[PDB]
RNA sequence: ACAGGUUUGGUCCUGGCCUUUCUAUUAAUUCUUAAUAAAAUUACACAUGCAAGUAUCCGCGCCCCGGUGAGAAUGCCCUCCAGAUCUUAAAGAUCAAAAGGAGCAGGUAUCAAGCACACCUAUAACGGUAGCUCAUAACGCCUUGCUCAACCACACCCCCACGGGAAACAGCAGUGAUAAAAAUUAAGCCAUGAACGAAAGUUUGACUAAGUUAUAUUAAUUAGAGUUGGUAAAUCUCG
């Protein structure tokens, strides 16, 4: 895209690439950030780059942002229990905020890998269906089997009307 | 004793024997190309990148498992002669369950003979290949493994390709696997082409089949002609590990051993053509006194 | 352990839009939505009525809504849980001091 | 928003109108099951009875014709069905608790009766409702013979309770104990204990679904 | 769609290019169409004997039994299939077709030697 | 197919099913075959039922499940 | 049928040079974009139509799996995939014959294609398992027993049979059922 | 889009229109045979024959398949499940009504306001507040099946069927009228699926195998149509 001042962040590639996934407890996330100060600087970047990464990967988590309410910048987190997490981001680097969040409510790499494997096991090689869900379809295809008459017309013997006209006579 | 391919000695010696050629390891492939990616690097970054390369190349280089042959499995699970009179052609019952190791799958048959027989090995495999299609495998055996096509592919010096074909198509413990791998070794031996499979992951199979065929000839000759002493060294070392008790082994070992003494004593005690070894083992030696 | 609400709303935060009813707060929620053409995130708003015991919500409040286990009316599925920022009086979660905007009213020391 | 707003009133009306009428239209069993014999036609239902069913209809009478010769309807007299006879040599007798005749103004041949059971010698002590009072295969035993019928009850040990799991399945269990590391060569036994099915002649209890709490 | 009733049923859906039948073993509702919706696919069956002279049948035994354990009903041809494999005892009607066929073959031997005479 | 409220055909009305003929040997044989068959299969069914019982309650209530629960709780803290 | 010859001829070497076949050939068509697949066949009977393909305008060219020098120039050198007809300009018939040709060519290895490095099928190969290793054959097998008592035909009590006839009396079809044991026939 | 033609005496620039590619009906001109897929103008009216039965009574089945796209901005997706049924040593499983909502969802703002569309009392059906929706498109109007291993909706019309018009093929074949739109008043339950059966088994215009049609691909036995100023392959003589 052309318009926008960091257009690379309106990509799909930039969206998939951001990594934080949230635990199942997180529901709401509240970013309170500040416009004017040097000590705000990191937080801002986080909103401007990382917030749109985060959200994409967690489409069900409300992410809200307030400006200039509180004189010092922070994150809040509202979990399922009624647990309220409070993450102070001040002189932090943008990267530091990201990784800190990942630490606190993340998902272990193993967790993700497990889950994706548990979904990948759902589509089984051996079934037969429409090209959408399966690979192979009619078993026209597989080598040793019979060729399906569209491609390779069948023996006079195996036709219905051959059997019919033979059983009649 | 217990020597085998997967022993650490045999492994580290066969990795060192094989060699890292990053040009033959990573070589242009015929796949649809993409535009090349560019980045500017430091000396440091290029070194780290180089090591990264070498690390990844090792994984490419990992040896295909060698194994002994499987015996035919014939067992009948049941017989009812009453069914026999149905005179229907063979029924093949496969289990497809995603959790199972493919040697732990159950593959069964009912013939017109009214008996419940387990699947044969070839049968069993082509079944799993049907319901668990895996790439490169034909479900009916590919023509190219006839002797004519074999010789044709050897002429073209494609031997890496054939050995890459069997890895995918057949199973490492099969009959055909062994027939083709071994026959192919015979070809590189009679043609003296050994340096082909050098940086290949196939090298381990070269070394083994020969140590166990006890013809080390061409590989030693070649190694000394290629100006590689250390490889001939670890190779005789290997013939000593896979032949611990023999005249050559215990004598040329316990007397004394190093490059000159062990390579020349195993050049005298392996007589296939000891005249070849002794010739070349002179030449390299001479080519040292001129270079130093 | 069964107390549930079939509604995905389970916990939200919104501004307090209007007081016009007895012990019921009109609260606007705003979530980010990815506009697929532009690939950008915009603020989509949605209003929720909520229930209040104290009738404590001034307009403009930043309020935490909790899903109600059994819905009161067609239009009330929530209960105000906590006031996150009462308007015009905001006490910094970090330092626990009274503040306006960028400035503390009573500083440390 | 997805918003669909619409009244449907006659959605309810018909429901009430049928239901009500239904119970006024509820056919009494007298006119209902009544049969035309030269035809084998059900006037009410318009159905023509099966071909294995002709003879039994022609030559024998339904339970509440012969429950109506009775002075008292609550007779503890054992009743037995002709089919139960011919299938089982051991006595199948069916005895009465609570009889409600529904009155055909003419022959008083229909009704809902409630018994207790013994099937092919195996005794069942609890009162059910009789099923299939409607059919002509019913016969009643006299007071002198009922003492001859109850004593023919005998007891014998049933056929094997054990079985060889079918070839592939056994193969798999064996494979799994040999892979799990239990090398016990004990045969693969299977319990037929709970596999008992009543012969299809056993009358099905009709009340409702039983709830185990 | 929403139905009145019916049971979970394991059976043979027929995909085929016509004169070349083939089947997909399927866990379905009785009240859905043959080739329509199902819960889960179980196996396949290929009636027509292949290049090697074999009739291929794949089954997921783990899942098949997972559903029978949930009380699915089997169609008679799925039971012929499960019979042969030995996952299930041979089906009674199989044996009867055996006896029938044998008797007709004996009667036809006698017809053969009565026509020869 | 037809419906409840569609009328029956005329040629259909007077036609009532004429039963198939029976053989004594074949029949009693079959009754037994099916009796034993269904017996066996009914046993198997209970085996599979038990199987799914086990898998289920061992998946929910299994020591690994509660292990996860506790581990994750502590992690969180 | 001998392939190699015409590709090494002085006639060929004169005509085509070292450029591929089809180089100079150009397919005339209605506009800026040619129809997405070329003509069905350029030869029907004795008639050659219009401006013929590279392959069929020269009859001395033979499409086989044998001549690699002809089939080579119809495959992309770097990508190792064949060209669709329009790239080249061959007719559909000769293009299908060319695909099928290159196939048997690669099946006899007369040609190169890319062969990837595949791992072994299995990870851990243990021949030990009970599916592979012959089981303890059934106690029912050892005896020569039918696997269940009901595989065996049992002639029923005369009581049950005559009561059975007594049931079905008008409809009974009675013909002896002993099951002759051996199958084969003319 | 790899683009091409076309504004002016000419040159750029802006800017439409058109060509060139692929699919589908229908028509005209031609047409040899197979095989396979597909078959369709019409919620206009319907002659006749069939499309549910099973079964020792009772029972169970009987728009389930099958047909259609008339309706409705309908709905996709996601929560949560009453009920029905199946299995069974009481809890599993399959459908899943109602009711909901993170988000996505036809055109039109010349449709801009709608007109009670809210809540509060748990007192136990009365009282109390004065609200709710809406320019991030309420409320209208217009057109419409669909996001498709399927899902939604209808079943002569009055959204709903008590009642009223009135006597219903939008099941299979067929037929009038209508439209640019044309398949057999065909044979079998032999396979599958379904309904009943304890079972052999019975029924099934589902389906199976056919029949018709260049409608599309494939194979050959089949040669014809269109073009020839330019874009755009290709021309001589007459009138
Ligand atoms: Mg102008
Ligand atoms: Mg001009
Ligand atoms: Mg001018
Ligand atoms: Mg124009
Ligand atoms: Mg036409
Ligand atoms: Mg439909
Ligand atoms: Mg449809
Ligand atoms: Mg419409
Ligand atoms: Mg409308
Ligand atoms: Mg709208
Ligand atoms: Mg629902
Ligand atoms: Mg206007
Ligand atoms: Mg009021
Ligand atoms: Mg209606
Ligand atoms: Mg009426
Ligand atoms: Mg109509
Ligand atoms: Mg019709
Ligand atoms: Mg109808
Ligand atoms: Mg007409
Ligand atoms: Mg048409
Ligand atoms: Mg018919
Ligand atoms: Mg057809
Ligand atoms: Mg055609
Ligand atoms: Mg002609
Ligand atoms: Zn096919
Ligand atoms: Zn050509």
């Amino acid at each position: 895209p052309m318009k926008g001042r960091f257009p690379i962040r309106r990509t799909l590639q930039y969206l998939g690439q951001g990594d934080v996934v949230f635990k199942d407890s997180v529901k709401v996330m509240t970013v309170n950030y500040n416009t004017h100060g040097e000590l705000g600087e990191g937080a801002r970047k986080f909103v401007f780059f990382n917030i749109p990464q985060i959200q994409y990967k967690n489409p069900w988590v409300q992410i809200t942002m307030f400006k200039n309410m509180t004189p010092s910048p922070f994150l809040r987190f509202y979990l399922d229990s009624g647990e309220q997490v409070l993450v102070d981001v001040e002189s932090k680097s943008n990267k530091e905020i990201v990784e800190h969040i990942r630490k606190i409510l993340g998902k272990n790499e193993e967790t993700l890998e497990k889950e994706e494997q548990e979904k990948k096991q759902l589509s089984h090689p051996a079934h037969f269906g429409p090209r959408k869900y399966c690979l192979r379809e009619c078993m026209c295809e597989v080598e040793g089997q019979v060729p399906c008459p569209g491609l390779v017309p069948l023996p006079k013997e195996m036709t219905g009307k051959y059997k019919a006209a033979l059983k009649a006579t | 004793r217990k020597p085998t391919f997967m022993d650490e000695e045999v492994q580290n010696i066969l990795i060192k024997m094989t060699g890292l050629d990053l040009q033959k390891i990573f070589k242009p492939a015929l796949q649809e190309l993409k535009p090349p990616t560019y980045k500017l690097m430091t000396q440091a970054q290029l070194e780290e990148a180089t090591k990264q390369a070498v690390e990844a190349a090792k994984v490419r280089l990992k040896m295909p498992p060698v194994l002994e042959e499987r015996a035919p499995i014939n067992d009948v699970l049941a017989e009812d002669k009453i069914l026999e009179g149905t005179e229907t052609a063979k029924y093949v019952f496969t289990d497809i369950s995603y959790s199972i190791p493919h040697r732990e799958r159950f593959i069964v048959v009912r013939e017109p003979s009214g008996t419940l027989r387990k699947a044969s090995w070839e049968e069993r495999d082509r079944m799993i290949q049907v319901y668990f299609p895996r790439e490169g495998r034909r479900i009916l055996t590919p023509v190219i493994f006839k002797e004519e096509n074999l010789q044709t592919m050897y002429s073209q010096d494609q031997h890496v390709d054939v050995l890459n074909l069997c890895v995918a198509q057949f199973e490492p413990d099969s009959a055909e696997y062994i027939k083709i791998h071994h026959h192919t070794y015979e070809d590189i031996d009679k043609c003296g082409k050994y340096d082909l499979l050098r940086s290949t992951r196939h090298f381990g199979g070269m070394a083994w089949y020969f140590v166990n065929k006890k013809k080390i000839d061409g590989l030693l000759i070649d190694q000394i002609q290629r100006d590689l002493v250390s490889d001939a060294t670890s190779l005789v070392h290997l013939y000593h590990i896979l032949h611990p008790x023999x005249x050559x082994x215990x004598x040329x070992x316990x007397x004394x051993x190093x490059x000159x003494x062990x390579x020349x004593x195993x050049x005298x005690x392996x007589x296939x053509x000891x005249x070849x070894x002794x010739x070349x083992x002179x030449x390299x030696x001479x080519x040292x006194x001129x270079x130093x | 352990s069964i107390a549930r609400s079939s509604v995905h709303a389970k916990w939200v935060v919104g501004k307090v839009i209007g007081t016009a009813m007895q012990k019921t707060a009109k609260v606007r929620v705003t979530r980010l939505v990815l506009d697929p053409y532009l690939l950008k995130y915009f603020n989509k708003r949605k209003t929720y009525f909520a229930h209040d015991a104290l009738q404590q919500c001034t307009v403009g409040d930043i309020v935490l809504l909790k899903a109600l286990p059994v819905p009161r009316t067609k239009h009330v599925k929530h209960e105000l849980a906590e006031i996150i920022f009462k308007v015009g009086q905001v006490i910094d979660p970090v330092t626990g001091k009274p503040c306006a905007g960028t400035t503390y009213l009573e500083s440390p020391i | 928003a997805r918003k669909k707003v619409r009244p449907r009133l006659i959605a309810e009306l018909a429901r009430r109108v049928r239901a009500l009428r239904e119970q006024r239209e509820r056919p009494r069993d007298s006119q209902r099951y009544a049969l035309d014999y030269e035809t084998m036609m059900r006037p009410h239902s318009g159905n023509r009875l099966p071909m294995r069913a002709w003879a039994d209809v022609r030559h024998e009478s339904r339970l509440l014709q012969l429950l109506n010769r009775l002075p008292l309807f609550g007779l503890g007299r054992l009743v037995t069905r002709k089919s139960w006879l011919w299938q089982h040599d051991e006595p199948c007798y069916w005895r009465l608790t609570r009889v409600r005749p529904d009155y055909a103004a003419e022959n008083l041949d229909h009704g809902k009766a409630w018994g207790i059971l013994t099937f092919k010698g195996k005794t069942e002590s609890e009162a059910r409702e009789i099923e299939q009072v409607m059919y002509h295969d019913w016969r009643l035993v006299p007071k002198h013979e009922e003492e001859a019928f109850t004593x023919x009850x005998x007891x014998x040990x049933d056929t094997p309770l054990s079985v060889p799991y079918p070839p592939l399945l056994r193969a798999m269990i064996l494979a799994q104990r040999q892979k799990y590391g239990d090398t016990s060569t004990e045969e693969p036994m299977l319990n037929l204990e709970r596999a008992r099915i009543d012969p299809w002649d056993y009358p099905a209890k009709l009340e409702a679904k039983t709830k185990t709490k | 769609r929403a139905y009145r009733g019916g049971h979970l049923t394991i059976r043979l859906a027929l995909g085929g290019c016509t004169n070349r039948p083939f089947y997909r073993i399927v866990a379905a509702h009785s009240k859905c169409p043959r080739d329509g919706r199902f819960v889960e696919q179980l196996g396949s069956y290929d009636p027509l004997p292949n290049s090697h002279g074999e009739k291929l049948v794949a089954l997921n035994f783990d899942r098949i039994r997972h559903w029978i354990g949930c009380g699915a009903h089997l169609s008679k041809p799925v039971e012929k299939l499960l019979g042969l494999s030995g996952f299930y005892p041979l089906h009674p009607m199989m044996i009867t077709n055996a006896e029938r066929l044998r008797r007709k073959r004996a009667r036809e031997v006698l017809l053969a030697s009565q026509k020869t005479d | 197919r037809k419906t409840r409220h569609d009328p029956p055909a005329k040629s259909k009305a007077g036609r009532v099913a004429t039963p198939p003929a029976v053989d004594p040997t074949e029949f009693f044989v079959l009754t037994e075959r099916y009796r034993q068959y269904r017996q066996t299969v009914r046993a198997l069914r209970l085996e599979f039922m038990s199987e799914v019982r086990k898998k289920l309650h061992e998946a929910r209530a299994g020591v690994q499940a509660e292990r996860k629960a506790q581990e994750d709780a502590a992690e969180h803290r | 049928d001998e392939p190699w010859k015409y590709l090494d001829s002085e006639e060929y070497q004169n005509r085509y040079g070292s450029r591929p076949v089809w180089a100079d050939y150009r397919r005339n068509h209605k506009g800026g974009i040619p129809p997405q697949r070329t003509r069905k066949m350029c030869i029907r009977g004795n008639k050659v139509a219009g401006n013929p393909c590279p392959i069929c305008r020269d009859q001395k060219l033979h499409v086989d799996f044998r001549n690699v020098k002809l089939l080579e120039q119809f495959v992309c050198a770097h990508t190792g995939i064949i060209f669709h007809a329009p790239y080249t300009g061959v007719c559909m018939k000769q293009h299908k014959k060319l695909t099928q040709a290159i196939q048997k060519a690669r099946d006899h290895g007369l040609l190169r294609y890319h062969i990837p490095q595949v791992e072994p099928r299995d990870l851990d190969f243990s021949t030990t398992h009970g599916a592979v290793s012959s089981t303890p054959p059934a106690p029912t097998l050892v005896s020569g027993d039918p696997w269940y008592p009901w595989y065996s035909w049992k002639q029923p009590p005369e009581r049950e049979l005559s009561r059975l006839r007594r049931l079905y009396q008008g409809r009974l079809r009675e013909e002896s059922g002993p099951p002759p044991e051996l199958m084969p026939e003319v």
